[PDB]
């Protein structure tokens, strides 16, 4: 009796934050392909996310034969497929199957550095439209070679939040950040996994979620010689890189003794958030 | 074997200092206890790394193998080999103190990527006449770290004034003169006889 | 039933590197389930080495080739009990 | 040859992280049976294999941040359930490939112990764990 | 990543000072129940998990003036009367926060030694005591 | 008894001091020593023994 | 030459399962019939073989979710009839085949005793039948 | 497939509590019946069953501030008459649910023991009940 | 033993003398990392599960 | 399986609940229901 | 059944021609011991030469053979195609036999330098 | 082995080679102590331990 | 521990060196203390006690 089997890539999710891969002033977007690299060794989603399948889908997944894969900045789906070939499923697939992954987080001081405002908001991805009871305005899931971050645009409030979290059947103990639900069919080519035929894509296809890093105003407290000062603009945070401020005309209202002084950057563990400018507090 | 196979890591070291474009580091082999000796030794150990052999033990789960060789109907009777595993230290006595720490980071990470050495692994060269003797060898190198007890040991039979300095363990020198004791001629023919007790 | 167990064994290892330390953890799996199922009685033999043999690994299943197009090869054998059919029953009378 | 030595090794246990300081435990072990009668010109006993026996493996690693794993298998307990797992401990060479493996099946823990808080040393957080098993084969070729 | 080290903790016991000098005793164990039937192919024994146990549980400190704390939690027992407390024992890094934290239910004291008294060294006072409890639960995340 | 370790290998003759450790230098290369592909089939054969 | 062992054995008994952690009572026993007369020189009785006796065999084995096969055989007694079966015992070689077998004729249920309950007790619940038979036969070829 | 341990259990009896340190006695017997006539070839009897009898179930628990109960239902006795209850006696599962049920018939108090008093001893009172009753059925499904 | 310790540290050659122990020097800077602000609202919200 | 409680921030507290001086905390329970209804249904026994 | 088998060896008594036969027509011993051989030859490839940190590669001209002792010294430019800028201050390792690449026209040995 | 055990047929290793070896009659070196037929044969199995054999050979 | 011993009687400063072990030299002057007769008559008496 022999039994023989053969996989190949489905699905691949880029998963990317700010905060983590920016240094100072120099944004990842932007940067060339060894700095890209450069960064990109010193990160790992699952420092500060966790993502996972509901029970739904991985039924679902084993009966055909869809496998979840991960890499510090990514995830892979793979699919069984005939042999002999390289695009045709082995099971059948269906325009209007789909699967839900869920998101939740690991990292208690994700809201001080990450600029999104998720008081009290469900946050949503997918490929295609929702029919929800409350009106509403709708846009994907981006793509790979698409510019943007996550913003206001991917969250639900009020019934539109209670219709998909019934949806996905969740757990009474909540904790969800937000959903992501994937259809075989979208709602172009585009965005599609499978043909009109059931064949696979020859191009893989490939989305990007990337969440923005905040800025703010640093403060430095002298209480020795009893002095404050505060920058002139606002600057990112980051964790890995450094800002250098050597210049009075950087300070508003800099010290008799500037000479002597430096000044460190902040950490990301507190801070203050108003409506207008936020504030780092450092003390000297 | 004890100078071939330190001569060969000799050049082992300075042929990475190459390919690193550092044209002021050499490792040399001589003995850490006459750098300041004052007499007629220490003009050449200066700014310079300095190789050296601090202790000999002997391995002790293949002392008692035997080392007979057979062939055709004849035996040939030879002494068991000798296996000896070495201490080593690399000392570094350059002109800046800042220049040392930046030497003893290069070897650390040499050994870090590097640990196995063969006959076919190596680039010394073969044709030079003091390596005349050397046909197959494979060692290990394994860094070791003592404690404060041990440094004063260590350091108490070379002067009692410390420098940078690692240490590494090196495994398995062989040493045998392969020299014949005897000949004899096999067992053909048995005769066996019984009586009644 | 016993390809369903070792199917579910083997698919873990999608996505891994094809080297000694899969083909190792690959082979203990399957052969622990085995021999629970020579405890329980479903197969014949004295001691699980009669009851049973997997392999694998590069030389053994596999060649350079193999590992060239990413392929793992897995071999096993059973030794499986069989039923009785036929109950004759021979009759006469004793000989005294 | 070349001996082996026992720095360079690694664990397979259903975790995350394969790195352990120490292992001990690996054992195996037959009791004895004993017969005389009293015809017999020898005046000692002769000697037969009987019941097998297995030891606990104790296993020793360091404390990080974030990583609860020792007491996530040990909270599966639920009176005489547990998540059984099986267990492959490998010694390596040089380019990190297993020479001598210890397969074991059945493995579940019974003790798990944490580290002592002292305040004068420089020391370290170890935690230690001991596992019960149901049979261990070695293989080495 | 980077290991963690014991030098540094609290503990929370319902007195006036949380810094202690050393802490033992933080362990869980289960007892083992085994089985074999005679028509078994294997001839050793199949392994379940039983009744739970728990040790006691060791603080000390030095001597202060003016801090009768031990004293006035064992003068609170009356016959089969005590009073039980919960106990929070907590692992910290270098801003001070918790890190790995031991939740103790329902402890109360039995032994309480005093310092010996020397005369010819040169040493401090040191008194310690032994805790019973019915149960610990870690967590770290 | 640590002290009389310490500077003897300075000398031994001890001046006004403060000792000190360090955690976590990090020495790596970072070199490649191979490149392979992953699995992507899987082939079961069974024989009745 | 060496002697058997006693721990690898199994009993066919009409029910599903043949493990067993107990098995005693395979005894068989004859009366003695004494006499002397008044003129013998000697003044010891003569003894000659009287009527046959068989003891009762006990069972003993775990006890197990849904086999409730003890209780069903003994409640097939009704009033002077009961299901009776043959039951045959026999010791194992290393192949799992018989070596020493006893046969028992026309076996039924006289007792059963059901486990105790402990509320600190550790151990495996263990539950035992008594029977009552006509006859044994030993072989060993 | 493991066997079931003993010490998680629940007892129904008509009284306040549930919990229970010991329960013994949960036992079935019947009587033989013997026969020979004197032309058979053997010298055995031919047996078969009797009639049916019970024995004494027998409850230990401590003994708690106003908690009388064992009292209280024992001085229901009056002459020939006394209070019968049904007696359910379960052996549970992780979820707490019943696996194994011994249901007992018509039981009544034969018998009541207090606790002895010692000076010197260090224990839990325990007091016991033995009762009589009319019948057992084993469920195991 | 010990005052074999102490003179190997100071040259070897000793000369009359008397040892002493010091009790407790303070060293502290005393400067401020953080400022917050205290606890004075509490809110609890239940749920049946 | 009977109860949760969450306490902290990042799961029950913000930025801004540490600038109020706020502290959340939330709670879960798990609580029996009674039966009130038995229903008796007779009938033959077929045989 | 387990099979494993890489071949067979059959020797009988007389063969087909009297010098691979093991006895004479009269049952005698040959006077001459039989002595027979058997003899594996080893396989050749193409070396190349990977520096990640440089970023070039670089090959041999010419297959050589893979031997467990031996040692081949490479060290002019026109031994490669393609060599590096900077040769002179190169080392060249010669392979092991762990890793191959087997197709129907050459065979390659990957050095990472 | 069967075989050999009945003609006295020994077997014997050394690193480069194998080498049989049979009985004789006492008194001569050609003479088999027992007869040989024509159609006899021994046949021998190889295997490999040595997993890189395919790589190199 | 050993070579820290034996270096520190010969200066403190090692060189590279072997030891070895020698097995029984005899010391023996072979001078003679006495010379007597041996015993070549026995005489033994009884008594009752």
């Amino acid at each position: 009796m022999q039994v023989s089997s053969s996989f190949r890539s489905f699905l691949k999710l880029d998963i990317l934050h700010s905060y983590f891969l920016n240094d100072g002033e120099k944004d990842f977007s932007s940067m060339n392909e060894e700095e890209s690299k450069t960064q990109l060794k010193s990160y790992n989603w699952k420092d500060f996310l966790e993502i996972y399948p509901s029970q739904k889908t991985s039924h679902m997944m084993r009966g055909n034969k869809i496998f979840f894969k991960s890499f510090n900045d990514s995830i892979i789906l793979a699919i069984k497929v005939e042999s002999g070939t390289e695009n045709q499923p082995f099971n059948e697939l269906y325009e209007d199957e789909s699967m839900t992954f869920l998101l939740s987080l690991k990292d208690q001081y994700f809201g001080n550095y990450t600029d999104l405002d998720l008081a009290d908001q469900l946050l949503y991805f997918s490929n295609k439209t929702p029919v929800l009871p409350e009106a509403f305005t709708f846009k994907p899931i981006d793509r790979i070679n698409q510019s943007g971050t996550v913003g206001e645009e991917y969250l639900y409030e009020g019934e539109n939040k209670k219709h998909l979290l019934e949806e996905a059947h969740l757990n009474p103990g909540g904790g969800v950040l937000g959903i992501i639900q994937i259809y075989m069919k979208g709602d172009t080519p585009v965005l599609s996994l499978i043909n009109n035929d059931g064949t696979l894509k020859n191009s893989l296809p490939h989305f990007k979620i990337h969440f923005s890093n905040r800025k703010s105003t640093w403060k430095y407290i002298n209480l020795k010689d009893d002095f404050e000062t505060e920058t002139k603009k606002d600057y990112p945070l980051t964790k890995f890189g450094f800002i250098l401020l050597d210049k009075k005309s950087d300070f508003i209202s800099p010290p008799a003794h500037f000479e002597k002084y430096v000044f460190p950057n902040p950490d990301a563990r507190r801070i203050k958030i108003t409506p207008t400018k936020n504030y780092s507090e450092i003390f000297i | 074997m004890i100078f071939e196979v330190l001569k060969i890591l000799t050049d082992e070291v300075n042929q990475n200092f190459k390919g690193l474009e550092m044209e002021d580091s050499e490792v040399v082999l001589n003995n850490v206890a006459l750098i300041d000796s004052q007499q007629d030794v220490a003009t050449e150990l200066q700014n310079k790394v300095i190789l050296s052999m601090i202790n000999l033990r002997e391995e002790v789960t293949m002392k008692n193998f035997p080392n007979n060789v057979l062939e055709g109907t004849k035996v040939t009777y030879k002494n068991p080999k000798l296996n000896i595993n070495l201490f080593l230290i690399f000392c570094a006595n350059r002109t800046g103190y800042k220049k040392s720490l930046s030497d003893l980071s290069r070897i650390l990470e040499f050994f870090q990527h590097k640990s196995v050495f063969t006959q076919s692994n190596t680039s010394f060269d073969r044709d030079l006449e003091e390596m005349e003797n050397v046909k197959n060898f494979r060692f290990t190198m394994e860094l070791f770290t003592p404690t404060f007890e041990e440094l004063n040991y260590i350091w108490g039979t070379l002067g009692g004034r410390q420098y940078p300095s690692v240490f590494y363990k090196l495994n398995l020198i062989v040493i045998d003169r392969d020299a014949t004791t005897s000949e004899e001629g096999v067992i053909t023919n048995i005769h066996r006889n019984y009586e009644t007790l | 039933m016993a390809e369903e167990s070792i199917k579910k064994a083997t698919e873990q290892f999608v996505f891994e590197p094809n080297d000694g330390n899969t083909w190792v953890r690959v082979r203990a799996m399957i052969e622990n389930f085995l021999i629970l199922q020579w405890r329980a009685g479903a197969l014949a033999g004295a001691k699980p080495e009669h009851a049973f043999y997997v392999k694998v690994g590069l030389g053994q299943t596999m060649t350079a080739q193999d590992i060239l197009e990413g392929n793992m090869n897995v071999e096993i054998g059973l030794a499986v009990v069989r039923p009785a059919e036929f109950i004759i029953l021979k009759f006469s009378h004793k000989m005294q | 040859s070349y001996p082996l030595s026992k720095f360079h090794f690694s664990v397979e246990w259903g975790g995350t992280k394969i790195g352990f300081t120490e292992v001990s435990g690996l054992d195996l072990e037959t009791e004895i049976i004993e017969y005389r009668h009293g015809a017999s010109p020898e005046y000692s006993k002769i000697k037969m294999p009987g019941m097998q026996k297995f030891s606990n493996i104790t296993l020793k690693r360091g404390t990080f941040k974030s990583d609860n794993e020792y007491f996530q298998w040990y909270n599966t307990i639920n009176l005489n359930k547990v998540e059984r797992r099986d267990l492959t401990i490998s010694l390596l060479n040089e380019e990190h490939e297993p020479v001598v493996t210890w397969k074991v099946k059945n493995a579940w823990p019974l003790k798990v112990q944490s580290t002592d808080l002292k305040g004068d040393g420089n020391e370290v957080a170890i935690e230690s764990m001991e596992l019960a098993h149901e049979g261990l084969v070695i293989q080495n070729e």
